[PDB]
């Protein structure tokens, strides 16, 4: 037996420290540990309701966008704003573009070389490599003369001696179990990846003004000036250049990221089997429509214990079920007050007394969904959309595994889902699906336009008296997001986040039940403790983002 | 051989090595592979752990006097460091042993630059700028929130090509991206001159993309090339074009301190 | 799906406005001839020569009576009866007078075309008018420019295509969301203008900071357009003041191809 | 005989007449006709010397940019003034990175569809397209499923039954000879083309300020602001955006349009044995790089009677024996003055009178050389390279012989290049040398601007009295342009543009003898003269510019 600790962890956003206890080969038991707080709920305190936004943006330049998006619908549920459609529909555009780039580069730069080991490419066959992925993949980019290049590229930074970001890794690592083709594929599509999520992010710039930290919006609505015949502002010139980046995201989404997703799949079956984090699920419907802060594109909802025929739907984000079950726990983190609190009511004040494996060991709090621990992100996601019955998701996920039966033989089921690459899976159908959300709320905004409705904003009233309370959902790249805002007299005087990797990684909640990222590695293998890139392969499918859990 | 660089996250939101996803000119790509060698770099490095420390002691031995450093994020003070701590130890003591051996040390980001949104309000943690962590180095100063990628990298590149810093203003930031007021340098000066002034998104003046003043453009006490360089390479993707006010998150004292709509002073 | 048809005739043009197609990004050229739309005649990229392509034409202004495009680059000579361009043995004032008959819409891409331009420049050689001058009964669409940032003229035929109408426009038939306003008016060196902070030579201090052009014979105070705004060829930061050049006026009757590079602008 | 006419020719700039008489289906006599006349040249005529090159750079927007500089390296000439070399630097990047886009789109754009069927293409095997390409390209988009999405493109353009563009080609013709495979590949081409020639001109728009039209010349230098640590100006990162460029152009031209080249000759190989237009070929040195004008990186030259080892160098712009040789006629041209005119004593007096075999049939002047006819242009500037021994053009020409040879088992000598696959073949061969110059170039100002030198203009003094002349020779995409100013008190009192296009498609001349393109047309043979592709086959390989040629 033995105890490893991994810190920080890498290829993620933020600061992670992980500690395993291993038995027999074998994690028995697992800490997960934010190691940075900034108070950014304390530093937004007394403000303007309109200006937070653009403070609690800065939780995260990973997620940026999301807390923008969310502190907005937190100041429209205290006020009662009901935002124009079309802010809607520019809000979507930039969520679905953002949440594409986020995708394409968790998969890519975050976590593939989990899986991929670059010193086997080298050995790699390019003509060999281009012919496995006939009938699998009409890619334009998977040419063995592609595979040279980038192969040589590999070549050059290995003989330079200097291998940087690349230095150190888990090459030969008894886990690493792609043949050096799959290794050379993965790593061009490594390469390719970050100009499709340039392009997404292209998409964000022109309606955000900017991106990381987009600056388009208000309590009320957004800043940009629909004007079809207006000089320096949001006119078809504008439009049809947001356009011709949105077509561009297509092809590699669907014919490199998915495809890829399969493969890895298909070489690694055994992380079907484990990795699962909880079995209860929860995910908000996402993407309104129309005038009245609903109308989702995507549908939200609750599972509980893996039961998809009896979940619960939640197509508001006015829903009181929702809104009651919300609780955190700081009796493992380093925050003073320790039993469960609903976010109206939430402190934070910091209670640092160093680690202790039976004491506090987090500045991450622990959420409860009704006192139980839930998993959110994409895994949540599909399920809830699988188990909403929606056909565009249960076509996408069988794309998958039409590629993954043709590449093994073997079929996969829901249970298999509930795991590592299950969860993996899960993300990749969503960026799939994003898609057509951008073009659907492209036509939509053309469409809306045309008919002569060029409203944006609806400039906010704000009562000197009284207390009001407000919450702003959304369903993030990582999961359900909750901003909790409460103005008394004008001003903030309460402000909660609840973020959706709290829900993942928050350590020991205040009944000492798990949370879904030290439950997760209970069993997993670790060929080698002074490596563990098993626990690593594990912890990154949740997409950890650690400014967002702590904030 | 390509010139090393070390990266180092204090209390970061990540936005700053998110800016490098967006550059072209070079793409990050192009940046790892060709222009530097980056020796560490947590949100990209393969190495996890013990192995990702190891990166970090070699590095610092290997390129002693040669690596230029960079750190995104404030340096929180408070309660001798433990508001960010790093394989166990507060990522000041991180920060300050890597700055020992630096050929050049650079705060990317307003808040390694002046403390930033981390350091304002009340101040939770006591976060504090890299350049008060290391009062005896010359720390270059490139703000934002996060700056335009290619501030950092053309000054990366000028210590790479011609072998020392551009030129920098009294804050220690480079003059060709920093040396002017965005309000000296903005397109809708016009307007403002004429007193054609947006008062509320989405009415005719803002309609018509005129001055943003009265929404509380900041631009009149911000210095940067928001207006000029803008950001993505697009063209014509700034706060203020796309129709929203600066906030002044470049600028000490004015982001993250004043209101959206709180109007600035004009010199 | 159909696409719209588009008939382009040039007269006395240099090419420069079809080239600017082939820097425009949203539509590119490519995806401007197969997706947006069907580009029926234009004779620097059909396959066609001489005979067949008259066949095209003819075949063209047939099948899409009422409902083409047409778009003309470069002035129209009316000297000595037409003669200073000929096309398949005919002025090519008649053959623009024939194609716009059967037009849905008429488009002036350029300066040339919208006004004369420095075709129609000086003693004027050839006679050289507007489209505008040579269809009195039609309303011609002008898209000044030599050439036009091409999203002038992309933007004005998506409108067209999208929403069944022209784009609004002043009273000299410009789209207002490229020509509504004075590039001085919408300069980002207005602040150095109004300090008196000028250049005065190419590469002396103040040119070497940025500052505003105006005592280098900038036209942007009598110059309406967006090259402040959309600037050029979509890389950002790219037009003629920001590269360190005065605005030549090339936009604006009267002042492109008139005015001297180093004369001042009148200001209002 | 029979009599044909092509008007209008198409695929070229401007408007071009081309009458045919046919002998036995063989071409026994030509004529070449200009038909569209602005009068540039007097347009121009009484004003400041330092406005002319904002106006006659609008000679021309396809070759944009070589007027403009043509214009006030004439004044500066006139004048006395000596650039300074980053002047220099400056305009030698906009000029190689113009030219590269210039090329491509004829090779492409203008050219292809001579040569290439799309209705075959529809037949290929996108599989055995790509296998026809191994070991003859290492580019990294010539994968089947590259070609599928290309020949999809086609095959849905053609059923939408608007062929637009594509419609009443040449498809079918006897002339036409690529296998499928071959004619799917060059329209992949075609589309990959129009990325790169992009690339090129966001080079010469970061330079010039935009293109079409560039705006930052003046006579004296340039308008561009060097300052490193400047805001709004030519600084560092504005110099790494311009490399970026750069930097993206070389594999296209090198592993696309290079062995496309390669690829046409091989399959038209009597297109080496036709085409012939003059004995006598001309060029002038470009891209200088001293502080005095001179320092060319590439040489220039004179060959007679198509003798390379007695040809007669040229280093200056200077030259006396080049200056003094250039007149032109307009004895079978629609100009009042027929005698042979040395340019600064040029006049332009239109005298329409209709077309006449044996009179006058042209708005294009007549140019000779010491009283002969010359070719100017990409063969004239191959060839004098050659005849200099430049190891760069004999090892780039090699690679294309190498090509040709690897997939014909042929060589090719330099008799061969004497044809309209030839003048291809050195059109081809400068677009990859030029690739050099813009690394040379964009090197040279790095490391000037590093040893402290910013300047960038020399402001000129302009008499106002006396009477002299000036001349700007420039080696254009067409060939040699030469422009001819006379200055009297202070204002233009001549200006004669003397333009490549000028020299090869001029009618007969003072003597009656025949220029490039009515020469090289006798002896094409015509299968269908209804249809006489193979005309347009030679006078394409021009790359006519009829703007340019009449002015
Ligand atoms: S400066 Fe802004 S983008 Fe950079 S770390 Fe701080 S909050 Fe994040
Ligand atoms: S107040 Fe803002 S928008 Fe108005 S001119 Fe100044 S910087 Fe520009
Ligand atoms: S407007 Fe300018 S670019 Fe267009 S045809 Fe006239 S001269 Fe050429
Ligand atoms: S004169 Fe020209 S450079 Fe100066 S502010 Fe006006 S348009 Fe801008
Ligand atoms: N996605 C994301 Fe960031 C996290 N966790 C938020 O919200
Ligand atoms: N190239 C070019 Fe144009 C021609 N002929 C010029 O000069
Ligand atoms: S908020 Fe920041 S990004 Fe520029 S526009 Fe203002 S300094
Ligand atoms: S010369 Fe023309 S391109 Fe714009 S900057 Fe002036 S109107
Ligand atoms: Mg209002
Ligand atoms: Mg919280
Ligand atoms: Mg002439
Ligand atoms: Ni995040
Ligand atoms: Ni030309």
């Amino acid at each position: 037996s033995q105890r490893i600790t991994i810190d920080p962890v890498t290829r993620i956003e933020g600061h992670l420290r992980i500690d395993c206890e291993i038995e027999n080969g074998v994690v028995s038991k697992a800490w997960a540990s934010g190691t940075m707080w900034r108070g950014m709920e304390e530093i937004v305190k007394n403000r303007d309701p309109r200006d937070a936004w653009m403070i609690v943006q800065r939780i995260c330049g990973v997620c940026t966008t999301t807390h923008a998006l969310s502190s907005v619908r937190a100041a429209e549920s205290a006020l009662n704003i009901d935002v124009p459609v079309n802010a809607q529909y520019i809000r979507n555009i930039i969520l679905a573009a953002h949440t594409t780039h986020d995708h394409i580069v968790h998969f890519y730069q975050l976590s593939a070389l989990d899986w991929v080991d670059i010193t086997s490419a080298l050995q790699a066959d390019p003509t060999k490599a281009s012919e496995m992925l006939k009938g699998v993949s009409t890619w334009h980019l998977n040419s063995p003369e592609e595979f040279t290049k980038v192969q040589n590229k590999i070549k050059d930074l290995v003989a330079s001696g200097q291998l940087g970001i690349f230095a150190n890794g888990y090459w030969g690592h008894p886990a690493m179990k792609l043949p050096p083709e799959v290794n050379l594929i993965a790593v061009a599509h490594y390469l390719q990846a970050l100009e499709c999520q340039r392009d997404a992010n292209r998409v964000v710039a022109l309606l955000g003004g900017k991106t990381p930290h987009i600056q388009n919006l208000a309590v009320g609505g957004v800043a940009n000036p629909i004007n079809l015949d207006g000089l320096g502002v949001l006119n078809l010139e504008r439009l049809m250049y947001i356009k011709s980046f949105i077509d561009k995201l297509s092809d590699f989404v669907e014919q490199v990221y998915k495809v890829d997703t399969a493969v890895i799949a298909a070489f690694y079956p055994e992380w079907l089997t484990r990795g699962k984090g909880a079995v209860n699920y929860l995910s908000v419907p996402e993407f309104p429509t129309d005038s009245k802060n609903g109308s989702f594109l995507f549908p939200g909802g609750y599972i509980e214990n893996a039961d998809l025929s009896s979940y619960r739907p939640i197509t508001s984000h006015s829903d009181e079920y929702l809104i009651k079950g919300i609780q955190e726990s700081a009796k493992h983190s380093w925050y003073k007050d320790e039993a469960p609190q609903a976010p109206w009511e939430g402190t934070t004040i910091p209670a640092y007394d160093g680690w202790s494996d039976d004491g506090k060991y987090s500045w991450v709090k622990s959420p409860t969904f009704y006192g139980k621990t839930v998993e959110v992100g994409p895994l949540a996601n599909m399920l809830v959309k699988l188990a909403a019955g929606r056909e565009s998701t249960q076509n996408k996920l069988n794309e998958i595994v039409a590629i993954y039966q043709k590449l093994t033989g073997n079929t996969l089921e829901v249970a298999q889902l509930h795991s590592t690459l299950g969860r993996i899976i899960g993300r990749t159908v969503h960026c799939c699906e994003l898609q057509d959300i951008l073009q659907n709320q492209y036509s939509a905004l053309i469409t809306n336009i045309g008919k002569g409705d060029h409203t944006t904003f609806v400039k906010p009233n704000i009562p000197a008296t009284g207390e009001f309370k407000g919450v702003g959902f959304l369903e993030a790249p990582r999961g359900m997001l909750s901003h909790w805002m409460v103005i008394k007299d004008g001003i903030i005087s309460n402000y909660q986040a609840v973020v959706p990797s709290t829900w993942n990684s928050g350590p020991r909640n205040f009944n000492d039940d798990v949370g879904p990222y030290e439950q997760s590695l209970v069993g997993t293998p670790v060929a080698d403790p002074n490596k563990p890139l098993e626990v690593v392969r594990t912890i990154h499918s949740f997409d950890p983002c650690m400014a967002c859990a702590v904030h | 051989q390509r010139p090393p660089v070390i990266w180092i996250g204090a209390q970061e939101c990540t936005g700053c090595t998110e800016s490098l996803l967006r550059a072209t000119h070079p793409t990050v790509e192009n940046l790892v592979l060709e222009t530097i060698s980056l020796e560490y770099h947590e949100v990209l490095s393969a190495a996890f752990g013990h192995q990702v420390e190891e990166n970090k002691h070699n590095a610092l031995e290997k390129y002693k006097g040669q690596y230029v450093l960079v750190v995104d994020g404030s340096i929180p003070l408070k309660d001798n460091g433990i508001y960010c701590m790093v394989a166990g130890e507060p990522i000041v003591d991180h920060i300050r042993k890597a700055a020992e051996g630096a050929a050049a040390i650079i705060a990317i980001g307003s808040c390694s630059a002046w403390g930033g949104v981390a350091a304002a309000g009340v101040n939770p943690t006591g976060a504090v700028s890299l350049q008060e962590v290391l009062p005896g180095k010359t720390v270059i100063n490139i703000p934002g929130c996060p700056p335009n990628p290619h501030n950092f990298l053309a000054t990366v590149a000028h210590i790479i090509t011609y072998g020392k810093p551009p030129k920098l203003d009294d804050k220690n930031r480079p003059t060709f991206a920093y040396g002017r007021l965005i309000h000296e340098h903005c397109e809708r000066r016009p307007h403002f001159d004429a007193g054609r002034f947006a008062k509320e998104f989405g009415d005719e003046g803002h309609r018509e993309g005129w001055c943003l003043y009265h929404l509380g453009c900041k631009g009149p006490e911000t210095y940067g090339n928001c207006s000029t360089l803008q950001f993505c390479d697009v063209g014509g993707v700034w706060p203020v074009a796309i129709g929203h006010p600066c906030y002044g998150c470049n600028e000490e004292g004015i982001g993250f301190h004043k209101g959206i709509h709180q109007l600035a002073n004009v010199e």
